[PDB]
This record gives C-alpha cells, structure tokens and sequence, in this order.
C-alpha cells in the first residue's frame, strides 16, 4: 500500500532506545492494549 | 464505534474519485462536458479567474469532441462475453424462480449476468446477495453501495466478518417523495453464525432491527456471509485495479487534444486575404472598405502589394499527437473501433487471441464462479443439490459454424465422445439450433415423413 | 400570435390590403447560483470522542 | 460529490434534452438546420447583436450541409435485426388474434415489434403494456410517456409498486376541430395485488376513475404489474444509456466543420485575378473599369505588374477535419457508411463481428425478453398455454446460403441433429424457401409428383 517501500540505501536511522518493554517482553507488568474510548477519562468504581 | 453504520472503508474511498471518472465516461460525453474543469487544464488560469475568461474556457470546452471509445469498448467487451447464452448444469424446473426472476423484478438472471459483468469490466468491482424472503432472491449490488468489510482469521480461514452495503428505494407511500429513501443493510459473522439487521432513516432519525439469523431448510443457521464481491482479479473483497483505467485516461488526453486541434480549426482553418505593400490611401480611395473576390470581379493593388492567402496547413503536430493517441489506444488491445484501412491476415491472429481475451476469460470466469456461489446459497435456501453450477459463455469470438464445423460436430457426436447435450450446446453455438434439445428429442423420435 | 390574421374580402370590390409580419417572442430561464460557507469540521474534535470524521 | 451523500436521480426530466436531440437527430436535416443554435455557437457574439451579424449567421448556416449518418445508422442497425421476422413458439390458431392485429389496428405482432426495436436502438427506452379492454392488447408505450415510477423492495424482492405514463388520443367531436385529449393511467401494486385507474382532463380538471382490479380467466387478480420497461441495457424501470450519442455527437461536430468549410468554399473558392502594380489613369485609359479574360482576348498590363489567380488550396486542415470525424464516425462501429474503397480480409470480419454485433444482439434480446412477457401476460389474461416464446433474429449480417450450406443442414436433418421446423427455418432464413413447414408436409403426403 506504501508508495515506496524502503530501500537498503534508505537506512533512516531508526531509534536509539529499545521499545519492545510490552506483554511478554516485561512479562505482562507494561501492557499495550487496544481499545477506543470516548471523553478525556475512562473510570471504573469498585467496592472499597 | 458509536455505531457509524454510514461509514465507508478508506481504500474504497480513495478509488471513488477514479470510479467516478470511469462511470463519467461510461456516461457519454455531456457528464465530461459538465466535469471539463477537472480533466482539461485552463490554457491560462489568469483568466480563468475573470469572468471573459471562464467564457472563453466554455466556448473552449463546448467545440470540443469527446471520441467515446471506453464505452464502445465496453459494449465490444459485453457483446463478446454474452454471446448466446450461459449454460445452466443440473436440475432446470425446480430453479426455474431464479432464472425467470433473480430479484423478483422479472429481471432474468443472464440480464443480471450481464449487468454484472459490465460493473465487473468497467470499473472492475460488484456484488451479489442471496436474502430469504416463499422464495430466495439474488441481489446485484453496485461497486459504489459495498460501504465495509473486514477480514479476521478465525483458525486461521480467510474469513468476511462484517459487510455493509448501502440498498436503494423508493419508499411506497401517497404523497410524492422527492426524496430518494436510503437503507443500510448491515451482515455480521459472529462465532460461524450468519447475522443481519437493516439500518433505516428518517427525518434525521436512525431505525435499527433487530439482529435475525436467516436459517436453511433445514436449519443450522450458516457459518459464512451469502455474499460474494466478484471483480476483475479475483472474488475477494479487497479491492481490484479497473481494467479501464488507461483507456479512459487516454480518451481524456485525446479529449483534450481535440480541443485544442478545434480551436485551432476554428480560429486558423479558414483562409485570409492578408493585403500586404498596401497603403490606407489606396483603401479609402478605391478599396472604400470592401473587397470583391468572387471569379466575376478584379480587384486591384498598388505597387508592390502581394495578397498571400493563409491557412494553417493539414498534419499539424496536434493532429499527429491525436493520431498518435488513437493508435495507442487501439495498441492496449480494446475492441474498441473497426478500422477498414489496416487489414489482418487470418491465421497470425489465433496466436494473439489467448493476448486480448485475457480480462474478458478473466470476468467470465469470476462471474460464474460468483453466481454458482449465489446458486448455492439459495439452495440452500430451498434445500435443493448443491451440485449445480451457472457458467457464462467462456467461447468468444463467436461465429456462424460453416458446413465442415457443423459436420465435424455431428460426427463427433456419432462417436461416443460428445454428449447429445453437447451436440446442441455446439448447434445453437453456431447459432443453428433454436429449439431446445428436449422438445426437438420429442419432435424427431416419431417416425419420419417419407 | 398575429392579430388580424382573419380579416373581412369583398369578391365584387377590389381595393389593397396591408400585408403582415411575423414578429417572435423570447423566453428566459436564468441561472441562479448558490453555496455554502466554510464548515469546519477538524478531526480532532470528532476523535476525541469515540467518532470519525 | 460524495455519492453517498443524498441525491435524487431518476426521472425523464433528466434526459429530454438528450432524447429530443436524438429526435431531431432521426428527423434529418431539417429539424438540424432548424435548430442550429444550440448545434453551432455564433462565430462571435458580438458580431451576433449586430442584425447584419445574425444576417452573417444565417448566411452561415443555410450554406451548411446535414450528413445524417445516424439515420442511415439506426436503418442499418434495426435492418440487420429485423431481416426475415422474428420465430414465434407455441399455438398459432389459438395467438392468431395477437400475431395478426397486436394492438386492435390491423397492426401485425412484428411491426410493433419493429418500432419497438427502433425506439430502443435510438434512444435506448420503451414501453410495453397489457390491458383487458372482448381480447387483451398489447400497446407500445413510448420513451416520453412513461412518467413517474417507484421501486420499492417488498419481501427481499425488487418490485415496481407504480408506474404512470401518458396515453395520447385525438378527439373526434361531431366536427372535425383537431384536438388532442390526454389521459394519464396509474398502474399501482398494493399488498401484492394489480391495480389500476384512469386520470382524464377535460378542459382542464383532472376527473379520477375508480380503482379497478383486472382479473386473469381464471380469476386470483395478479402478483405483478402488465408493464415492461425496455432499453439496450436491459429491462429495468431504471433510466438506461441511449445507443447513439457520441455518434451523434460527432455528426454535429462534422455539421459544424461542414458549415465552417462551405463558407470558405463560397468565399474564397472562386479564382481572382488580384491585378498587382496597378495604377488607376492606366485602368481608366485602357481597362476602362472592365476585363476580357477569355482566350480570344488579352489584357495589357503596365511596367511591373504581377496576375495572381489566387485560390483557396485543397486539403485544408478543415478538410482533414470533416475527413478525420468521417473516419472517427465509421470507426466507432456504426454501419453508417459503405466506402467502397476499403478492402477487408474475409475472416477477421467474422472475428470482429461479435464486438461489432454487441449492441445489436442486446436490443434483440431484450425485445424478445419484453414480447415473451407482454405474450405470457395476454396468456394469463386469456387463460391460455404459458410456455411462449418470442425471440427475434439472434444470428447478424445474414445472406443467402451457399449450396453447401444447404447440403449440410439437409445432411444434417437426415440425422438427427436439426428438427424439421429447425432445418425449415434455416433454410427460410436462408433465403431458399417461403412457404410454412406445414403446407410443405400438407403437399408432401402425396408421392412424387413425377
């Protein structure tokens, strides 16, 4: 679907610091789920 | 989410502009005339900013020609493709409702065949829906109302999850409704079951109904969507390149190129005294402010004055790029014009053949594979075999058979190597048969004249 | 429409008639030209709540 | 410009323009030169307010010349369709009332079909309506009559719940004062049963009938409307794309050339001497104001004089352009000329025939599809055998057939391949016999006549 796919000349200098710290890589302690949701907040109230 | 049921997938969105540039040319000249802004680039947008400038684009645009050859390709291609007729395979009284009426408008089903091809060849994409009402029809669906898909592998089956596609009508009431009443028909597969449920609006409002699970016969609900999206490269719902889109882009270059090869005609075609060594002195004193130039009278010049009529000269380089278009456009292969200059010897031809048949044996195939899809569904509707299959006419070039082809066949059928049906199937074919084979079964056993 | 189309002859007398014309009448459609002001409608507002643009 | 946003689109309104174009197009050069505003904008407007500028342009245009190919398109088109008659399937003592006089008039089933096949080779639109008056009739319903319509999906099918369309008649009072009264007959499907009722305007107030139910023979009213919609893209109440306009629109853009050529012609095609180094005491001393050009006579001129018999020069660019849409008309595939010029290898005409023949063999099929209809519809209104057909001819460019041929189908025949009234058609449609098959056995009892 990209117009132009990236060449071996086209080494863009990727990142510096390693992003792979999700799910299983930090054993679930940082997840990266996906869900939509509206407003600017998301709250749950459970019994204290 | 927030449930936008008007919603259209991002890639189809992107080839409307491109859709609408095909169908614009399927419609003829006057939808290009009325869209000319965006095909033929102003001379000078200076003026196009004033007012005489915008008349004088129109008086531009309004002497133009648009050549057409996209639409009379099209029809080539259609007239090759449904040449006689499909053939049915299996039991013909019991789907007799669906070849009679295939949407219960009394519109055949080889009608909605060829309508599904041209859609299919044009601007490559479609749809066909199978819905229960007793009887099951078959829907054709445009390439503009497929709105939403999706692909999600279930065990790993390429597997269409939801479709929304927009449905069309007129609403039956008595007060006239300018209005035309859109409905919003939304298919859900949730764990292997087949759900639907119809979107409908109304001064502003949205209806939703409720989720129903059409059932077989028998029962067992379904595990997959009775839908299918045929196109030019394959059934999938991802979306297929049109196979027109050069040819059309050509016609748009040659259009433009027409209009400016007319203003030239117009402004430079015709011939011009252009008095040259003359003096206004000699105009005011014998010319008086008019020529004469018919054979009956002579007109007279001072000295040194030299009339030299000037027109601008045939094969202009506009003309050849023109020309050179035309040819390029026969070049890519359509069936587009019939040129009695050029000929073409017989034999050469038979190797290119499998070349230019290419996307009609293409759309063939995906349409009968897309409507023995649809016949299955509605089957299993009805409960009837499965095994049953709708094959359009895979042959082209078709043509008179001449005495020697029509005895070849009959002596092919003396040996047991072609069926009696496929004997028929070869006559009509041949266009020398039109009676069915049962009927003419009936008429030939009794005995004969003598 | 002419007016005296239709005029009184006498077959015994013989006198001079005014002849008549062919006049023609033009209608009009004028075009009329509408629009619409600039709406704004950024997709950010629509996103941040769960919509689309 | 986004489809999906709302937009009504379906309605007559839309296309008078194009189909009285196509109208005046049929009529020839008359209703051409007649309206030749809206066909070839004024040279220059502001030459045009002047009245020696719409002199100008009434010069210009009386000069031009009409090339009316689409008329001799349409002929060719709609001969090739109709050569022989069409085949008529089932009972004929008992369809002889229909075959003989269609709609009451002494008009026969095939020239109704003939017109029928006109209209929509032309302008891609007709009608066809069955209405108990005592004996059912079949009435042509033209493209400008059929009003208003709405589709409506009822129970998953797509059906056209009203149809309304104008039935023109002319008023016979005690005198014989030409009128013309117009009745308009609504045609309404309601909780799937036929409806119908006559709106009449006497002197300006719309009087309404009462709503009627026809009834079959047998009676259980009807399950669907007696009118059919017919077009070149296929029957649909939809609008569908009239078969001639770019032709049409390059016949007018070679009328415009040919106004823009026949001007010059007039004006600058007559030779002129165009007398150079020319002094006015030398004219009055021996011209005297006059020229004797013929061979018996000469002219003295003074010290550097230079004759120059000055004339437009052939094959002008406006030439090449009126040659160009000559071509380009011939070349979109209209039988509209035969240049004897050209040459064509035998065979490769016969591999384009099925793209040239597209058009053609889509008319024929769905005329046969609408009279198969309009046939079965009079069956179920006179309680009559419903497996009737009525196709017109499906097999183009015919001509004689060779003796080979004849032997053949003959051969053929003696085997069994070919039915007799199959071989009997054949050889009537190849110009070889004229009488029915069944006067043929009637005289073939008996032995040879020797």
């Amino acid at each position: 679907q990209v117009f132009n796919d990236w060449a071996y000349k086209t080494m863009s200098e990727v990142l510096d610091q390693q992003v792979e710290l999700f799910n299983g890589a930090t054993r679930g302690a940082i997840i990266l789920r996906s869900a939509g949701n509206t407003g600017d907040l998301s709250e749950a109230a459970f019994w204290a | 989410d927030s449930n936008n049921i008007k919603y259209v997938r991002e890639d189809a969105k992107k080839m409307h502009k491109l859709w609408a540039h095909i169908r614009m040319a399927m419609e003829g000249s006057r939808a290009i005339k009325d869209n000319a802004k965006e095909f033929v680039p102003h001379p000078d947008n200076t003026k196009a900013t004033t007012p005489e400038g915008v008349a004088r684009y129109k008086a531009y645009i309004e002497r133009a020609v648009w050549y057409g050859a996209s639409a009379n390709t099209v029809d080539g291609m259609l007239g090759q493709i449904f040449a006689r007729d499909p053939v049915f395979t299996g039991p013909e009284d019991k789907f007799d409702m669906l070849i009679n009426d295939v949407d219960g408008s009394g519109l055949s089903i080889h009608q909605q065949a060829r309508d599904s091809a041209e859609d299919a060849l044009s601007l490559g994409r479609g749809g066909l829906f199978v819905d229960y009402s007793a009887r099951p029809y078959i829907k054709f669906i445009a390439a503009e109302d497929i709105l939403n898909w999706r692909e999600r592998w279930v065990n790993g089956a390429k597997r269409t999850t939801l479709l929304v596609f927009r449905e069309e009508s007129d609403a039956d009431d008595d007060g006239y409704q300018i209005y035309k009443e859109e409905v919003w028909r939304e298919l859900r597969l949730v764990d292997g079951t087949y759900w639907q449920r119809t979107w409908r609006e109304n001064d502003g409002q949205l209806y939703v109904d409720d989720w129903i699970s059409p059932t077989k016969a028998d029962g067992s609900q379904f595990d997959e969507i009775p839908f299918v999206i045929f196109g030019s490269k394959n059934n999938d719902p991802t979306i297929d390149m049109p196979p027109m889109r050069d040819l059309v882009e050509l016609n748009i270059a040659h259009f433009r190129n027409s209009a400016d090869y007319e203003e030239a005609c117009f402004i430079c075609g015709q011939p011009t005294l252009f008095l040259s060594g003359l003096t206004e002195h000699w105009v005011k004193n014998v010319l008086g402010g008019a020529v004469v130039i018919g054979s009956r009278d002579a007109v007279p010049l001072p000295v040194n004055a030299k009339p030299e009529l000037l027109q601008a000269e045939g094969n202009g380089m506009v003309k050849e790029a023109m020309d050179q278009k035309e040819r390029q456009m026969v070049a890519l292969g359509a069936k587009l014009i019939d040129s009695d200059k050029t000929q073409r010897t017989f034999g050469e031809a038979s190797m290119e053949a499998a070349a230019q048949n290419s996307v009609l044996s293409r759309v063939s195939k995906n349409v009968s594979d897309a409507y023995t899809k649809a016949l299955r569904w509605a089957a299993m509707f009805l409960g009837l075999d499965e095994k049953i299959e709708y094959e359009l006419n895979s042959d082209f070039d078709i043509n008179k058979m001449s005495p020697e082809e029509l005895a070849a066949v009959i002596s092919a059928w003396q040996s047991n190597a072609i069926s009696f049906t496929e004997m028929r199937w070869q006559i009509k074919k041949g266009g020398r048969a039109y009676l069915e084979d049962e009927d003419m079964r009936n008429e030939s056993e009794q005995d004969d004249p003598l | 429409k002419i007016q005296g189309l239709v005029r009184p002859r006498d077959p015994y007398s013989n006198a001079d008639v005014a002849a008549k014309d062919l006049r023609q009448l033009v209608d009009n459609t004028i075009k009329v030209a509408s629009g619409t002001p600039p709406i704004n409608i950024p997709p950010s507002m629509l996103r941040w709540i769960q919509k689309n643009p």
